[PDB]
């Protein structure tokens, strides 16, 4: 969260793993238009991307089954 | 005696040391010497 | 534009004009009115590209409809400008030329090529002697030198087959005429014959070129030049300064005379000039060339119009302001800022105060996208004027701009990671950064003037890992050792200890409290003070075993500033902690247990809430610093005045003779310091506790509240030497350089020094200062080099599988124990299970991180060796497992797959650089009681029955109850001894006794002795004294020896009345003590000695700092270095030649016997045949680690270098892991040499990698051929270093030309693996974040 | 010991060696030599001892 991302680390693993999830999502969720999972309450996207993946949704496993439905879906139609 | 001496000028001048001058007499030698060549050709 | 590899090569003529885009012919630059460029000049717009974009001169072709069309008219091209950038010329010299390069940097390869002697080319290029090419008639040869007259003679006779040349015409013939493969052959038997060392690895190195240079597809010819390119213009501007003048480089000079020089040559040749001319313009065609491409190594450099030589190329590349230092592995950057730093209290651990102005300027570009957005402003140049304004719209977008964005502080120099990182900002006004005072200590910064720097991350990427893994609140353990950084300082713990501390009487004794709320609230109101001693009613809780806090509740006795303490700390810890008088040590030590208890938030809250409180309590106690505080005992005149008197009797004493100036000058420091010491001592007794209280009734005595007692107690600023000199005397003083002068400075700080006092005083003053100033240099150089060695290492498997290790124990040198094994052993992992079924059922599992708990199992089973996982005997190739390492010491687990090790390493070992430094010997005395165990003992009996020990390395310990070792010793050869082996010593008994300034030879057995091959005259001196007549014989050596008594090795015959000699029972050796020369006996021949008595008598009569530790990681060899004995066996001199010292040592069962010359001067230990092992001490002197590596394999040589490597630091209390050290010796010792004929392709001394060989051996063993045999070397840090796979690693180190040169002949090929090479060309890392990355690419090798 | 390890004999070979020493590579004329070493430690133009 703000002020030690603690809890994140222990919940993926390696720290560099961390850094490129959230990162990934994070730039999903300024630029590619997404909702955020947690409420705002007024934080960037780096955050919103951390707490998400603090208490559980985000996960890279989450994230490649999530943008597999997009793509198949997108290809369907 | 060469001291490896990689100086330049110092091989010039060691080469042009050599050629010693002739005056008032040579001059005269080979300029004839010069003209019977091209009067020859 | 993607690529995966660098690859570098010679340049053939052909390939430096594909490179070309037209050819230079005329010196000029450019038009002196109009500035435009001239037709063929250096400058031309034809073949280096148009001067403005999309504009040729004419402009006939323009409008873009002409796209690389040429402009025929003006011979412009209409294309961009970026052109002038990249497109080369060339130049076509009228004479072949040699390459400076490849001639004079040494071992000047064209030597090698051609075998001849440097001069000999140098006189055959400067046209001072002929060569022969081509004889075909057998009066001469090839590459033979023929004198200017010499070759008139053999031209004369022999004529028309007769070629000889000179001048680099001539080296490029015989260049061009050599044919590779017959000298690759004929060189290889060569080696099959005959191996004159020296021969031998010549020919080796010769091979190697050979074989080399045929592989790579290069040719000798192009070693010579005849087409030279030209570098770009952009590159070498010439630019027309504002004043009118004009600003150029100076590769146009030297190109500008080039070109002349060739172009009159040409000229010359044209005209048909005499020899001597033209001679003279190649010469000088040449030296241009030479000077173009490395000015100054042709002896005298071309000096500018100026005073100074003209910088060239290869000055563009190599130093420390080259290319490769200067601007690719370090350059400016872009949004950043600079200011002075100042101390903010009020922050929390992740912020850091940041101006108004600097956070305006360098967050620019998000604020004008923002004010965008929103509409504030139609287009940006209306966002820069709303900025440059300020209006009061853009100060609320700033501060929904930076909010959540990190920015990255530095202070330089950066000694370690922790000299940079990322903080959250607060805006404030004002110019000055505001810093958290907590993080001072890691920053190494004090607030009078520093400033600090401040970055900021731009892309998502970068803020989170600013965030994750940079954020101040993520380091607060040290990597190089485990403890915390975070550490509370002066003012905090200062008003921690008087908050803490505790007092007689004063207000509210013996109230009883219902919690600290009750205290505070009577303190507050003026009704109790800090110090009551009172009785409070605490609950603490404590951790359950499933984790779960039960609570528990009691009356305890503290006091009220406890009770209000006790208010922050978190809950879980005892109250113990807090319940006594804090100081430095008891507060880290508080912080620690809130760590390793209840994990990482907590403490950074912890920590906040202890630097609020001690500097709201400090204030409060306004503390402040008087001269009165500084009291002087009352009895110092009377010390100073008897030991006066004492020295003046002393020195009256003197002129009687009775004293010499040695024992003058020793007697005399020794009294000023006995006076010194009992002032001192005085003084503190006097300080220290010093006050005395009424208890209600009667005195009482206690710790004093004198403030430059609580600063020197509480551990906040002050020492005790400090105090000693502000009270007690200055002490005594030194000479400019070592003398220590003889009378002190009776004088302190209050009382005031004299002049004389002073100008002593200054000598040491300047010297520490000068020592200083210039050993941070030394520091900054020895961190370059080990950064440099260790920096491919990165953690790349989790587990090699190996089953090696090093077996580790606790330091037991001299008395006391100096590591225990937590310290030592906390954090690695444990291979090859140690267990003890019987006394103490040890078990460790395999494979286990020692934990605190494992380490505390460890201690109370009380067990000495463990054999341990280590780096140095890891099996991964190009990288190390996580198991091998151990600990990630910063983070507190299993250190994680791809995290750079060696960078750590390396900055963790050279940081503390800069605070490191610039006899009674009788017997052996037991400190404590215990039992003795030797080991390695060779004993005989003697008559007065004490055990006579001639073993060379016998080694003294203490076993105590529990069974561990707490004191070992080294008794020396020939050492008589106390006690044997097994009974329980006693505290301070001496159990050896040996003579000091003397080896003697022990007797073992009684009877008649006879002197043999030992003449008075040849081998002895007869020595007659007073009326006693006692006589004395000593041996003579052979180098006084006469030539009729060389033979005579003296010997003492040990015979009884029928001279038979009793053989030792199962032994078969003969008793022949044949003692060496000099073998001393008093006695006279026929004198009976009984068993224990001495035979001869041969007397026996450190850097430490810095250079120490660079000597040890340097691998250098000491001057004098102990012999070891390479094979076992037995041991004898032999036939001395011109005095060497033969040594021949035959072994027991090996028939091979080998021989070592010795020096003369040098002694030798042992006598004869002994049975000494592999690696034998035997002689006296500091030891080398390339014998150590040879003899006694690579963890003797790990253990030696970590051992004498922490010395210089445990000196200085400094404590760094062993496992850095570690690490770097792994490094160090990365090559091998190759003995035997394998089944690949090597060779009898080559020397490659060893996972090189590792590789191919296995690959062949997975197939039965057997493979070749190698031996690990060590090599020095710089060579090691210098020796990598890697052109760009090494040309980037040091040694530009030379490395460049090898590997252009080479035809090497970079592939790119270390981090240095991939910061150079501008990728990610393979480390951390970026090691995925590069992962996916390596498996893009199996889709290719 | 000097004289032993001394190699010149006389005079003029003494110049000629430290002419050859000063200048490497010329040859060492009498006039040459002399000059030089005259001019190197004895010349008031070009040795001041203030
Ligand atoms: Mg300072
Ligand atoms: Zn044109
Ligand atoms: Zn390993």
């Amino acid at each position: 969260a703000r002020v030690t991302v603690q809890d994140a680390v222990e919940k993926i693993g390696n720290r560099f793993d961390l850094v490129l999830v959230a990162a990934r999502r994070a730039r999903q969720m300024q630029v590619g238009g997404k909702d955020p999972l947690v409420p705002e309450e007024n934080d960037k996207t780096t955050v919103i991307a951390l707490r998400e993946i603090e208490e559980g949704l985000i996960n890279n496993q989450i994230l490649d089954v999530r943008e597999r439905q997009e793509q198949q879906e997108q290809e369907a139609a | 005696e060469i001291g490896r001496t990689t100086d330049p000028v110092r091989m010039y001048m060691r080469e042009m040391g050599t050629v010693e001058l002739l005056t008032r007499e040579g001059e005269i030698d080979i300029a004839k010497r010069i003209e019977d060549g091209i009067n020859q050709v | 534009e993607e690529f995966d590899a660098i690859k570098i090569a010679l340049a053939s003529p052909d390939m430096i004009r594909s490179w070309s885009f037209g050819e230079v012919k005329k010196p000029e630059t450019i038009n002196y009115r109009t500035f435009k460029p001239e037709r063929d000049g250096l400058f031309c717009a034809r073949i280096f590209g148009p001067v403005k974009d999309y504009e040729c001169l004419c402009g006939k072709y323009k409008r873009l409809k002409h796209r690389g069309v040429i402009c025929e008219k003006c011979g412009v091209e209409v294309t961009q400008t970026k052109v002038r950038r990249e497109r080369m010329g060339h130049i076509e010299l009228a004479s072949p030329t040699a390459h400076i390069w490849f001639l004079k940097s040494l071992p000047s390869r064209i030597g090698l090529l051609l075998d001849m002697p440097l001069r000999d080319i140098e006189r055959v290029l400067y046209f001072e002697s002929y060569v022969v090419i081509e004889g075909g008639m057998t009066n001469l040869e090839r590459q033979q030198i023929l004198t200017e007259e010499q070759y008139l003679d053999a031209l004369e006779e022999f004529g028309d087959e007769f070629d000889a040349k000179m001048g680099a015409e001539a080296i490029q013939a015989l260049l061009k005429s050599m044919d590779l493969e017959q000298e690759c052959e004929q060189l290889r038997e060569e080696l099959n014959e005959t191996n004159s060392e020296t021969k031998r690895k010549k020919l080796t190195k010769r091979i190697k070129l050979l074989e080399a240079f045929v592989q790579s597809g290069n040719k000798p010819e192009w070693m010579i030049l005849t087409v030279l390119p030209v570098l770009p213009p952009d590159l070498r501007p010439l630019v027309p300064l504002d004043g009118g003048r004009f600003a150029t480089s100076d590769l146009n000079d030297l190109y500008r005379r080039v070109i002349n020089r060739n172009n009159r040559l040409k000229r010359l040749l044209d005209l048909a000039a005499p020899d001597i001319i033209v001679r003279n313009e190649k010469r000088m065609l040449q030296e241009a060339v030479d000077a173009l491409l490395d000015n100054g190594r042709r002896g005298r450099a071309i000096t500018g119009s100026n005073k100074r030589p003209l910088k060239s190329l290869a000055d563009m590349i190599k130093g420390k302001q080259g290319r490769f230092r200067q601007n690719l592995l370090g350059k400016r950057v872009d949004y950043s800022g600079r200011s002075v730093i100042t101390v903010g209290p009020y922050l929390r651990l992740h912020q850091c105060g940041l101006p108004k102005k600097m956070a305006l300027e360098l967050f620019k570009p998000f604020i004008y996208g923002k004010l965008e957005l929103r509409g504030l402003a139609t287009t940006i140049k209306a966002a820069k004027k709303m900025v440059e304004r300020e209006e009061a719209v853009v100060w609320d977008i700033l501060d929904e701009v930076i909010r959540e964005h990190p920015v990255l502080l530095n202070r330089a120099p950066t000694l370690h990671r922790l000299g940079i990182q990322a903080f959250e900002p607060v805006l404030i006004e004002g110019k000055a950064i505001q810093l958290h005072p907590l993080v001072c200590a890691a920053y190494n910064a004090d607030f009078d003037g520093d400033q600090m720097a401040v970055h900021v991350p731009l892309t998502l990427e970068a803020q989170l890992e600013a965030r994750a893994l940079m954020m101040s609140t993520n380091n607060i353990l040290s990597p190089a050792n485990g403890e915390p950084i975070i550490v509370p300082s002066q003012d905090v713990v200062l008003g921690l200890y008087y908050m803490t501390r505790d007092c007689v009487n004063a207000k509210g004794e013996g109230m009883v409290l219902t919690g600290p709320k009750e205290a505070e609230r009577l303190y507050r109101s003026g009704l109790a003070s800090l110090h009551a001693r009172v009785k409070v009613r605490i609950t603490e809780y404590e951790k359950d075993a499933n984790g779960e806090l039960v609570a528990k509740t009691s009356l305890k006795d503290t006091t009220v500033g406890r009770a209000i303490l006790w208010m922050i700390v978190p809950k879980g810890l005892p109250y113990s902690i807090v319940n006594q008088a804090l100081g430095k040590k008891a507060i880290s030590k508080m912080l620690n247990t809130c760590y390793r208890i209840l994990g990482l938030k907590p403490t950074v809250i912890f920590a906040d809430q202890i630097m609020y409180t001690g500097f709201a309590y400090a204030a409060r106690s306004g503390a402040s610093v008087g001269i009165d505080d500084m009291v002087i005992p009352e009895k110092k005149h009377e010390i100073i005045s008897e030991a006066e008197a004492e020295v003046a009797e002393i020195q009256e004493q003197f002129q009687s003779g009775l004293v010499t100036a040695g024992e003058r000058y020793n007697k005399v420091i020794d009294i000023w310091a006995a006076a010194n010491d009992r002032v001192s001592k005085a003084m503190m007794d006097n300080l220290q506790t010093e006050t005395v209280i009424n208890r209600d009734g009667q005195e009482e005595k206690q710790v004093s509240f004198n403030s430059i007692y609580m600063m020197a107690d509480s551990g906040a600023r002050g020492s005790a030497a400090q105090i000693r000199q502000l009270a007690g005397m200055r002490g005594l003083m030194a000479k400019p350089d070592g003398s220590i002068i003889e009378t002190p400075i009776t004088a302190n700080f209050r009382e005031g020094l004299n002049v004389l006092q002073y100008f002593i005083s200054t000598h040491g003053a300047r010297k520490g200062l000068a020592d200083t100033a210039l050993k941070t240099a030394n520091s900054g150089y020895l961190t370059r080099r080990l950064v440099d060695v260790a920096q491919d290492l990165v953690v790349t498997e989790d587990d090699c599988g190996t089953h090696e290790g090093i077996m580790m124990t606790p330091v037991i040198e001299g008395g006391d124990v100096k590591e225990p094994l937590r310290d030592r052993v906390l954090g690695r992992v444990t291979a090859e299970d140690v267990l003890k079924p019987g006394t103490a059922d040890i078990l460790v599992p395999r494979n286990t991180l020692l934990h605190e708990q494992w380490c505390d199992l460890l201690e109370e089973n009380s067990v000495d060796a463990v054999k341990v996982r280590s780096v140095v005997s890891c099996d991964t190739d190009f990288g190390v497992c996580a198991h091998c390492y151990g600990r990630d010491l910063a983070r507190g687990h299993i250190i994680n797959k791809g995290e750079a090790i060696g960078v750590i390493a390396a900055q963790s070992i050279g940081e503390p650089g800069t605070q490191l430094t610039m006899a009674a010997e009788s017997s052996i005395q037991v400190k404590n009681k215990g039992s003795i165990k030797l080991s390695n003992v060779k004993s005989v009996v003697n008559s007065s029955g004490k055990l006579v020990i001639t073993s060379r390395n016998t080694e003294l310990k203490l076993i105590d109850e529990f069974g561990r070792t707490k004191e070992s010793y080294k008794v020396p050869y020939g050492a008589v001894l106390a006690k044997g082996d097994g009974e329980q010593v006693a505290g301070g008994e001496t159990v050896a006794n040996w003579d000091p300034h003397t080896m003697p030879v022990i007797t073992e057995v009684s009877g008649f002795v006879r002197f043999t091959d030992m003449i008075d005259g040849q081998t002895i001196t007869r020595q007659t004294d007073e009326l006693t007549g006692l006589s004395s014989l000593v041996v003579l050596d052979s180098a006084e020896r006469t030539a009729g008594g060389k033979d005579l090795r003296p010997a003492l015959k040990i015979v009884d009345a029928q001279g038979n000699d009793v053989l030792i029972p199962g032994t078969d050796m003969p008793a022949q003590y044949f003692l060496p020369g000099k073998a001393i006996v008093q006695l006279e021949d026929g004198v009976q000695i009984s068993s224990g008595d001495t035979l001869a008598r041969i007397p026996q009569e450190i850097t430490g700092g810095l250079p120490r530790v660079a000597d040890l990681f340097e691998a250098r060899r000491p001057k004098e270095p102990a012999i070891l004995a390479e094979i076992s066996g037995i041991v004898s001199f032999g036939k001395e030649t011109k005095g060497k010292r033969r040594l021949v040592i035959t072994p027991v069962d090996g028939s091979d016997p080998y021989e070592e010359m010795i020096p003369k001067w040098r002694q030798l230990n042992v006598f004869e045949g002994e049975r000494v092992e592999r690696g034998d001490v035997i002689s006296d002197g500091p030891e080398a680690p390339h014998d150590i590596l040879r003899l006694r394999g690579v963890h003797a040589v790990t253990r030696y270098i970590v051992n004498e490597v922490q010395d210089v630091y445990r000196l200085q209390g400094v404590k760094i892991n062993d496992k850095h050290i570690e690490v770097i010796v792994r490094q160090m010792l990365r090559k091998a040499t190759i003995v035997n004929a394998g089944s690949s392709d090597f060779l009898e001394g080559e020397q490659v990698e060893y996972s090189r060989v590792k590789i191919a051996n296995r690959e062949l063993e997975a197939n039965g051929k057997v493979g070749a045999t190698y031996s690990r070397d060590l090599l020095g840090i710089t060579k090691a270093s210098l020796a990598t796979e890697s052109f760009i690693s090494a040309a980037s180190f040091q040694e530009t030309t030379r490395v460049l040169t090898e590997a252009a002949v080479a035809g090497k090929r970079d592939e790119l693996r270390g981090l240095k090479e991939n910061v150079i060309v501008g990728r990610l890392i393979p480390a951390g974040t970026g090691y995925a990355y590069h992962q996916d690419r390596m498996r893009r090798r199996a889709a290719g | 010991e000097t004289l032993r390890v001394d190699p010149t004999n006389d005079r003029l070979s003494a110049l000629v060696e430290i002419y050859r020493m000063m200048r490497p590579g010329e040859p060492p004329t009498r006039e040459a030599a002399e000059s030089l070493f005259e001019n190197l430690f004895f010349s008031e133009d070009r040795y001041d001892l203030s």
